[PDB]
């Protein structure tokens, strides 16, 4: 049982998130530090900003700067016990999907010869867990001011007995089957990135991608007051 | 010798702030009067001006820039600054400083082949200099 | 150490490009001539896409099964970079295009639920068949995805297991001699279809070809089915996409997975004929 | 040096001239943990064999099989060429030719190691480390694995009452029985057909071919392992098959002596 | 490489005097935060903030095989991600080498079986017991890593709560257990024969307790003691590349004991305090 | 009596390698692609000869330590055979991948790699083939086995043999036989060898047509 | 030491169709610029390692005047110094001091690569389809003796069919 | 996992199958020494080697030499043989060995002056062929004897000594234990100190129960051994010297 | 003793045109004939 | 002649110099290498090969 | 002090002579005073 006279699960509606806050600034010793969480799911995001190439010098490239993504999961995250090490491989395309998004939008123009890494580890995951890392990825840069083309954001969605859901958990991702999480970047509508696992039939397809895109709309219109309240108490204590 | 613990204490908003300073954020859209250079920390988009790095805005008559809070040291002519040395090249010193590359130092500013292995001598990998730029 | 592209090349083929012409002949939307060619024994398949060759190769044992999942039988997939495709194919040089085409097949193929799980299960708990399959990219000329997916559903129709007998708890296997071993039970064929995206997505094209993906900057995949339903969908190369593109674009490969469909089943029909008179391998369409 | 820096002196510049067997001593039962253990050094080339013995299920094929692993190591210890980490090329190549040895000649037979055919069966782990690499790391690997074979003992187990039970100390150890005796010669091939016996670390590596000759007594040829190619005419192998004869008769009365000297 | 020289005898004779350079004592600690139970997903967890460094403790409850070395009673288990949140300079394989060797002391300060009381692990001897497996992730490390490890891997412990189960058998192979309801669950382990890590940093003649980056970048060699509760001191460690004379080991082996009976008998109080204090109440704030 | 099964060979069908022999013998089939001469890394800077460096996979499981082995053995006859001097400071790859298994393996091999090495257009002094004699519990032996010839026989021996003067180049070898049986087995390979090198020079005159 | 037909010229020959070349002491190579380090810039050949070249090298030049060269354009020259001791270089000038047509070939032609043994057919004095292919309609085309064609024509399908009747026999 | 021979998937040792109690070695003086039988350059192809024998204490050490402000960073494999002890342990290993390597390139470091070796490397092997015994102190003093007789530049000699505890009523240490000893041990401790200097080098030593005067009783007292055990290793450097 | 393959057999000119299409091209090219001629 | 091991002193600053593969403490020249000694002299403790 | 543009701020005890490096050690009051300047500029 999943939806039935409207409710869900979780006791929601087909087209409302779930209860999602956002932290700037955790630690101070790095550039930039993010902490979002999405329910249950809890994401940590570092950046540390436009530093030069360390060492394996020839990695540069002359006009645009680098973009280096790395994904890890902490061990205790589900029930069984899960190790990082040996067990690559769903991690690095985690990674590869996030240097994809944020070599999208980052404008590697203004830095040449530039490094910036993005490093995402993830807490307690509780489905759509590359929705919250992305989510995370982007606080965490908007703190190190690297100037970017537009606010990210990403969610999920599924399409259960006619209607869609957006903002799974990991109860609806486990039994149902269709998932489809995307990126969106909202001020030109341009989706940014797409996942879909599923038997999904293509005459519905429409719908479910509309219903995640304004899933979407709605992350961009809640973080966006947490970044204007946090600038806005940085800005009373400067002048 | 004591120690001492404690709960960890929740951060409170603690409030009046009194300031009209123009707030973007990226993506938004900057008013364009026409007669405006450009800026740095924005980009052109569909012919209009949207800020890049959230932060306040800055008026100049013809110049019209978001500042950020926290960046990285950007280079500018006339300051002083402080940093410290990583590497010793064969003509010039590796100085890194919070900027967006590790700074250079030539050589020929340095005010004291003759030079070159005795280079190591007087200015240690690792210690700490001040300069103008 | 692979060959840079010129600067010409990069301008020419752009300017093909901005009239609709691609370098061979063909029009936007038409894949290349295909061929499906079979081994000696079961499950050994050569796909050619056309100066493209991805070899596909099933193999089948008896394991202990997983403890969570104790009567359906395990999926092993194994997509591997052989040195001869590209020479800029050393091993331990190119992980990041490893990963993105074994994840891709691993999902498309495993979560899609395209061969049966459950039919495979012996005894519960204690004997379950195990399936591994292998692709080796021998021709790197195009794409990878679309012809791993062919050879994949190829090998996956093609493949015999030799049979057991449950008799109380007596699991008695047969050689391939004593018993006919019987086809594996398969639900539909999914199949994979690539689509580049030139200039931020102004122009769009079917099937890349080498140069045509070093002067791309966007790839979509889409995954489909005889009965029109989508498996699998993922984008790749940073790119931005309004979602009127990729609802035109799958109606295109509702076309195409339905002509290559007919093609697997033509190229199965005929390989039966020439095995029912003698035994061959047999050819298969190339159209 | 050179090939005519090697080939102008035609005598071997060790001192030793053509067919020189060099000076091979063990030691036997050394290493007292382990079970079988035999110590190798020839022409100041040294390698330690030992064998551990351990309870495991056999293979569904063979249910009444025992395995027998060998593996040989080479690590930093020996020689700069080297590197530490996973095992080199060499190290790969040696343990397959120790393993396809131990198949070849059958040494053991699988059957004798069973103890319940089914259910619990002898697994017999041989583990070869070198420790000073000159030259000809198989002939003292496969005869310290004869050494250790040797030595080896092993207690007597039953299963009894849905128990498996093991008498250590309760003097209940036995020789394991061995069948055969295969010895190893390699050779050294220069281009001209000048073929030396036992090659050192310069002497092979500025020589061109490597062959090898696995024997029993019989007259029967374990292995012919010749990689290097530089051509070769059958009455030279005869040559080689005259003089592995002679090397197997003198290793059998060292290996003899030495046994019967360790007797108490 | 990462400050002067003579930065360092400016710290050196800093230290010789009794004023560092954030001005505490000799033998005084800074201000040590501790939250118990942050992550919802495990049976334990802690979290431990000392000026900079960040130790985050999760503890989870499994099932298996006991060993065959020790039957009748249970173990534990350490992994430790040096995780690439805290530096670059560990990003993708240097944080397996530093997180290994961390994981390797605490199973030396767990190899007392006085330590903790394993005869409660067991659920039913050679069949089944339990297996704490205990995680340490470090966010941010900024000097005196193993101090704030042990007080975090303390504190979980002290927050485990593992669940109630008994095992009924038959003479079929009815693997069926209970999991009784009711999660009052007070199985929870007796802490107080747990021991903490304290470092003594040596500097010059004097020698320092809680170095800091710059503190332990000026110092040689360093002594690592671990001292319990009472009077009760396990495994020592020299950690360094220098060298250590041999009475400032008996000097820095008192003040170690010394600053262990102020750290457990604080570490106590606190948590006491936390669970004295609303557990349905405080809010709990990772911000 | 003794002959051997059914050749068949096919050259450039690959795009991209610098050179493709396809080698169809009886039911096994290997494909061989050769990268010429070509860029080296650092560390393997030999300035006598040219590196030449051979992969062999199987079509099932990933490869193991008797492959790296059987790899040695094609570099070893390669570097035998190529004339390397030529060509300093450079890169030679040699690449097999296992199409089907129907019993000996490394003869196939060695004419894929022959042929793969010609077609490539790297400079050699002579052509190399492989064949292979399996002894049975009489002593009747059966020139390039079958799989079920191979499981049945005592002994398996696998010969590379050289073009010039029909010495043997390698050898390889799982079984229990005596001398005699080596040698009259090394004396129906050479047999074998002259069938198999006529065989070379028909399909080389085959290609050039045009 | 290769496979192909013996041919005699009073010299003895063979030739093959193979695809990777060797560098050779004098012959017109199409290449393609690496980078630039300092006074010499390398480029690729497609041989077994990139050579050199100068920019005084180029027709006219000193270090007042630069030669126009940018990272990734094909230049076409010959090889002064290849053999096997040393890195190859080459030039884009003659012997008594010019540039007989040498130097960048510039923008908008078709570049692709063929086997050596279809320029060694169709560079005879004695051809057949240059004639016919100048014989049907304007174009121009550089032969470069490494493997490889630069074709350009006044329009784009025009040059699409003779990079296909070109490449196709 | 692929590059080595592949047998069985899961194997027992036969000690715990083995049904018999075996006594305790009974009563002893506690600072009764092991006879030590030290030779070096007893290899070839390495630049020095040592040999150290101590009981049924074997342990083999060699140098690899310098290869290509600026310092010398000696790096220290440790690997024990796998047919050492009662147990066989993977060929890799993984968990154990590095955790001794590390007491190894902590307790080499104040004895090799590195001021002299600027972007060079040092490899030190160790390696435990027998289990007789103290592991740690063996394979420190064998390697301290490699590298003297590599040549390298040092301050001192290291000599170490480990320790052990009997677990009875009255706790009293043993000096130099054997392997019996340490199975029936409660907790064991390993020191090391050059001699001429006095200082020590790293102790490491797992602890099962103790208070703090006894620890520094069993720290003086392996002291006193290690300073007793010294003028063998030194008789029998010196004759390999004058094999030279 | 020499690998050449030009001053072997006989090759043709130099960045040979057709169809008057370009033009200092055309003349370059009678120059080649020339001295093939 | 006599060989000399690293640890042991060889004499004190009035007698000698540190010339070469020693080194200075309060007091004393300790050897730094294993091998002979040769030697207001200068000490110096050296090994045969090199 | 010195105040550097970018984020280094670097505090050091005055000289009154009016480079060598003088490394003497600074007397007590002087060191406190270095520390107090520090710790508040971490508040500020």
């Amino acid at each position: 049982l999943l939806s039935d006279q409207g409710y869900r699960v979780d006791g929601r509606r087909a087209g409302e998130l779930r209860k999602i806050q956002a932290r700037m600034g955790v630690f101070a010793q790095a550039d930039g530090s993010a902490y979002i969480e999405q329910g249950n799911t809890k994401a940590l995001a570092v950046v540390y900003g436009p530093h030069e190439i360390r060492g394996s010098r020839a990695r540069a490239l002359p006009d645009r700067a680098l973009v280096n993504c790395q994904y890890s999961s902490a061990t205790f995250s589900t029930g069984e016990r899960k190790r990082r090490p040996h067990g690559d491989r769903k991690s690095c395309e985690m990674g590869l999907q996030l240097r994809q998004t944020f070599e999208a939008a980052i404008l590697t123009q203004l830095h040449p010869r530039s490094q910036i890494d993005i490093y995402v580890q993830v807490l307690q995951a509780d489905g759509g867990t590359y929705a919250a890392c992305v989510n995370a990825a982007t606080l965490a840069v908007l703190d190190a001011g690297i100037p970017m083309r537009d606010f990210v954001c990403a969610c999920s969605a599924g399409f259960v007995d006619g209607t869609a859901l957006a903002d799974l958990s990991h109860v609806e991702e486990a039994a149902g089957g269709p998932q489809l999480a995307l990126a969106l970047l909202p001020a030109s509508g341009q989706i940014a990135l797409l996942e879909m696992d599923a038997r999904l039939h293509e005459d519905h397809l429409e719908r479910v991608l509309e219903a995640a895109a304004q899933a979407a709309r709605d992350v961009h219109t809640l973080l966006d007051r947490v970044v204007r309240q946090h600038v806005r108490e940085a800005s009373i204590l400067l002048g | 010798m004591a120690m001492e613990m404690r709960l960890p204490v929740a951060r409170k908003p603690l409030s009046g702030r009194d300031t009209k300073k123009h707030l973007v954020v990226p993506g938004d859209t900057i008013t364009t009067d026409t007669g405006f250079m450009r800026g740095h920390g924005t980009y052109m988009g569909e012919e209009k001006l949207i800020a890049s790095v959230a932060g306040s805005v800055e008026r100049v008559n013809k110049l019209i820039c978001v500042k950020a809070l926290k960046t990285r040291y950007i280079g500018e002519v006339g300051d002083i600054v402080v940093g410290r040395i990583t590497e010793v090249q064969q003509k010039r010193w590796k100085v890194e400083t919070n900027s967006r590359l590790d700074s250079v130092l030539l050589l020929s500013s340095m005010n004291l082949a003759e030079d070159e292995l005795a280079m190591r001598g007087f200015l240690q990998e690792g210690d700490l200099i001040s300069a103008e730029v | 150490k692979e060959t840079p592209l010129s600067n010409c090349e990069r301008r020419f083929l752009l300017r093909a490009i901005e009239e609709k012409k691609r370098l061979d002949g063909r029009q936007t939307y038409d894949y290349r001539n295909i061929r499906i060619s079979f081994g000696t024994d079961y499950g050994c398949c050569i796909v050619e896409l056309g100066k493209t060759r991805v070899l596909g190769q099933v193999s089948c044992e008896l394991v202990s099964p997983k403890l969570n999942r104790a009567t359906e039988g395990i999926l092993f997939f194994n997509l591997e970079l052989s040195q001869m495709a590209a020479p800029a194919f050393e091993p331990g040089r190119q992980s990041d295009l490893l990963v993105k085409l074994n994840r891709l097949m691993e999902r498309c193929l495993r979560n899609s639920k395209c061969i049966d799980t459950e039919s495979l299960c012996v005894v519960a708990g204690e004997k379950v068949w195990q399936i591994r399959v292998d692709l080796h990219l021998l021709n790197h000329d195009g794409n990878i995805i679309d012809a791993a997916s062919i050879a994949a559903i190829v090998a996956l129709c093609h493949f015999r297991r030799p049979d057991v007998s449950v008799q109380g708890d007596e699991v008695t296997l047969y050689t391939p001699e004593e018993r006919d071993p019987v086809p594996l039970s398969i639900h539909h064929m999914p199949i994979c279809v690539s689509f580049a995206f030139f200039q931020q997505g102004t122009y769009l094209l079917v099937d890349p070809n080498e140069r045509e993906e070093r002067v791309m900057d966007g790839l979509l995949v889409i995954a489909m089915n005889k009965h029109r339903e989508i498996c699998t969908i993922q984008s790749s190369g940073g790119i931005m996409l309004l979602k009127d593109q990729v609802l035109r674009c799958s109606k295109i490969a509702g076309v195409k997975v339905a002509e290559i469909t007919e093609l697997i089943l033509k190229a199965l029909e005929n390989d039966q004929k020439v095995r029912k008179e003698g035994g061959k391998f047999g050819f298969a369409e190339s159209i | 040096e050179y090939y005519r820096r090697f080939l102008k002196e035609n005598c071997r510049p060790d001192g030793r001239e053509l067919g020189e067997f060099r000076t091979t001593t063990v030691n036997i039962g050394s290493i007292s943990t382990a079970d079988g253990s035999a110590l190798v050094k020839l022409g100041n080339t040294t390698v330690i064999c030992g064998v551990k013995a351990e309870f495991a299920a056999p293979s569904t094929d063979a249910p009444d099989k025992g395995y027998v692993v060998p593996n040989v190591d080479l690590p930093p210890l020996c020689s700069s060429r080297f590197r530490s980490g996973p095992p080199g090329e060499e190290a790969q190549v040696a343990s397959q030719f120790i393993a396809d040895v131990i198949e070849n000649s059958q040494i053991i037979q699988k059957e004798d190691l069973c103890i319940s055919p089914g259910k619990l069966v002898w697994v017999l782990y041989c583990d070869l480390i070198c420790l000073d690499y000159d030259g000809n790391i198989l002939d003292a690997c496969t005869f310290a694995l004869l050494a250790a074979l040797k030595n080896v003992q092993l207690p007597e187990v039953t299963i009894n009452e849905e128990t498996a039970l093991a008498e250590v100390n309760l003097k209940k150890k036995s020789y394991l029985n061995i069948r055969t005796h295969p010895v190893a010669t390699s050779f050294a091939v220069f281009d001209d057909t000048l073929l030396i016996v036992d090659p050192t670390g310069e002497e092979e590596h500025l020589a061109t071919g490597t062959l090898t000759i696995v024997m029993d007594e019989e007259g029967k040829l374990c292995c012919l392992h010749k990689p290097g190619g530089s051509g070769l005419t059958g009455a030279k192998l005869q040559d080689c098959m005259s003089r592995a004869v002679t090397r197997h008769k003198e290793v059998k009365k060292l290996m003899d002596e030495v046994i019967k000297s360790m007797k108490p | 490489v990462t400050l002067s020289e003579a930065e360092k005898v400016y710290i050196v004779h800093g230290v010789q005097e009794d004023l560092r350079v954030d001005g505490r004592g000799c033998e005084d600690y800074r201000c040590v935060e501790v939250e118990t139970d942050v992550v919802s997903n495990t049976s334990g967890s802690a979290r431990v903030k000392l000026g900079h460094t960040d130790i985050l403790v999760g503890v989870k409850a499994e099932m298996g095989t006991p060993k065959l070395e020790k039957p009748n009673e249970g173990y534990l288990e350490f992994f430790v991600d040096c995780s690439a949140s805290a530096t670059p300079e560990f990003e993708g394989r240097g944080g397996d080498d530093l997180g290994t060797e961390i994981a390797n002391t605490l199973y030396r300060i767990f190899n007392n079986k006085s330590s903790v009381d394993l005869k409660t692990l067991c659920i039913s001897p050679r069949e089944h017991c339990w297996v704490l497996y205990v995680d340490v992730l470090l966010l941010e490390c900024g000097g005196n890593l193993f101090d704030a490890i042990s007080i975090a891997v303390k504190a979980a412990l002290f927050n485990t709560r593992i669940p109630r189960v008994r095992v009924l058998e038959d003479e079929e192979g009815s693997k069926d257990i209970e999991l009784s309801d009711d999660p009052y669950d007070c199985i929870r382990l007796s802490v107080e024969n747990v021991p903490c890590i304290v470092t003594l940093c040596k500097i010059g003649y004097r020698h320092v307790v809680d170095a800091t980056l710059q503190e332990e970048a000026c110092s040689l060699a360093s002594l690592l003691v671990s001292v319990t509760s009472k009077g009760v001191v396990t495994c020592m460690r020299k950690v360094g590349k220098g060298s250590l004379d041999p009475e400032s080991i008996f000097e820095m082996m008192e003040t170690g004991k010394r600053v262990g009976k102020v750290l457990h008998a604080s570490l106590q109080s606190v948590v006491h305090k936390e669970e004295s204090l609303g557990p349905k109440r405080q809010k709990v704030g990772f911000l | 009596g003794c002959s051997l099964r059914h050749f068949a060979c096919e050259q450039n069908l690959l795009s991209r390698p610098d050179g493709s022999a396809s080698f169809l013998q009886g039911d096994t089939s290997v494909l061989a692609g050769v990268y010429g001469p070509a860029e080296v890394k650092v560390s393997k800077e030999i300035f006598n000869k040219a590196t030449l460096e051979v992969i062999l996979r199987p079509k099932i499981g990933l490869p193991g330590v008797a492959e790296k082995s059987r790899e040695r053995l094609i570099r070893n006859t390669c570097e035998a055979v190529v004339l390397g001097t030529l060509h300093p400071r450079t890169s030679i790859t040699v690449v097999l991948q296992v199409v089907s298994d129907a019993g000996s393996l490394l003869a196939c091999c060695l004419n894929a790699a022959c042929m793969a090495l010609v077609d490539a257009g790297v400079p050699m002094r002579a052509l190399f083939c492989g064949v292979a004699c399996a002894l049975d519990s009489d002593g009747t032996l059966v020139l390039d086995p079958t799989s079920k010839q191979e499981k049945e026989a005592r002994a398996v021996l696998t010969f590379a043999l050289d073009s010039v003067e029909r010495k043997l180049l390698m050898s390889s070898t799982k079984g229990l036989y005596s001398d005699t049986e080596l040698q009259q087995c090394l004396a129906a390979a050479q047999a074998a060898s002259q069938h198999v090198f006529r065989f070379y020079r028909e399909s080389l005159q085959r290609r050039y047509s045009k | 030491t290769k496979c192909g037909r013996l041919r005699h010229k009073e010299v003895y020959w063979v030739d093959s169709q193979q695809k990777r070349y060797v560098p050779v002491k004098g012959d017109h190579v199409i290449g393609i610029v690496t980078a630039k380090s300092g006074d010499i810039f390398k480029v690729d050949v497609g041989g077994s390692e990139p050579a050199s070249l100068s920019y005084l090298s180029f027709e006219g030049a000193t270090k007042r005047n630069r030669p126009n060269v940018q990272v990734g354009d094909l230049i076409y020259g010959q090889f002064v110094v290849a053999n096997k001791d040393m890195e190859p270089e080459m030039v884009c000038i003659d012997s008594c001091g010019r540039a007989n047509g040498m130097g960048v070939i510039g923008q908008d032609g078709l570049l692709f690569k063929v086997t050596l043994g279809l320029i060694r057919k169709l560079l005879a004095p004695d051809c057949e389809i240059i004639q016919e292919v100048g014989k049907l309609y304007p174009l121009e085309i550089v032969f470069g003796m490494n493997g490889r064609i630069w074709v350009k024509a006044k329009t784009i399908q025009q040059t699409l069919i003779l990079a296909n009747i070109l490449e196709a026999c | 996992d692929h590059r080595r021979i592949r047998g069985p998937e899961e194997s027992q040792p036969p000690q715990l199958y083995a049904a018999d109690e075996e006594e305790a070695p009974g009563t002893r003086d506690p600072t009764r020494l092991r006879p030590v039988y030290a030779r070096a350059g007893l290899l070839s192809q390495a630049k020095g080697s040592a040999y150290l024998e101590a009981g049924g204490t074997k342990v083999l050490c060699a140098v690899s030499g310098p290869r290509q402000a600026l310092r010398g960073r000696l790096l220290c494999d440790f690997r024990r043989a796998p047919f050492a002890g009662r147990r066989r342990r993977a060929p890799p290993g993984g968990c154990e060995e590095r955790e001794l390597a590390l007491a190894l390139q902590e307790a080499l470091e104040p004895a090799v002056r590195l001021g002299r070796y600027p972007r060079a490397q040092l490899e030190v092997s160790a390696l435990l062929l027998e289990d007789g015994g103290s592991a740690l102190a063996a394979a420190l003093t064998a390697a301290a004897l490699a590298l003297a007789d590599a040549g390298v530049e040092m301050y001192d000699l290291v000599v170490g000594c480990g320790l052990s505890l009997a677990p009875g009523p009255a706790p009293t240490w043993l000096l130099d234990p054997t392997r019996l000893e340490e199975e029936r041990a409660a907790a064991g401790l390993t020191v090391a100190l050059m001699p001429v200097l006095n200082q020590v080098a790293g102790l490491l030593g797992s602890g099962e129960g103790g208070l703090t005067e006894s620890w520094a009783e069993a720290v003086r007292l392996g002291l006193e051994g290690c300073q007793r055990l010294y003028p063998v290793l030194q008789q029998s450097l010196v004759r390999a010297a004058r094999r030279r | 003793e020499e690998q050449s393959f030009l001053l072997c057999e006989d090759l043709l000119y130099g960045r040979m045109s057709f169809r008057g299409f370009n033009p200092e091209v055309e003349k370059l090219m009678l120059q080649m004939n020339a001295k093939h001629k | 002649v006599r060989y000399c091991i690293p640890g042991e002193r060889l004499c004190n600053l009035e007698e000698g110099s540190p010339g070469s593969g020693t080194y200075t403490r309060h007091g004393y020249i300790f050897s730094s290498l294993a091998g002979c000694l040769m030697k207001l002299p200068v000490v110096s403790v050296v090994r045969e090969t090199e | 002090v010195i105040l550097g543009n970018n984020g280094f701020i670097w505090i050091y005890p005055t000289p009154e002579h009016k480079f060598i490096a003088n490394l003497e050690p600074v007397s007590l009051a002087d060191r406190e005073v270095i520390s107090r300047l520090r710790n508040c500029i971490i508040s500020l």
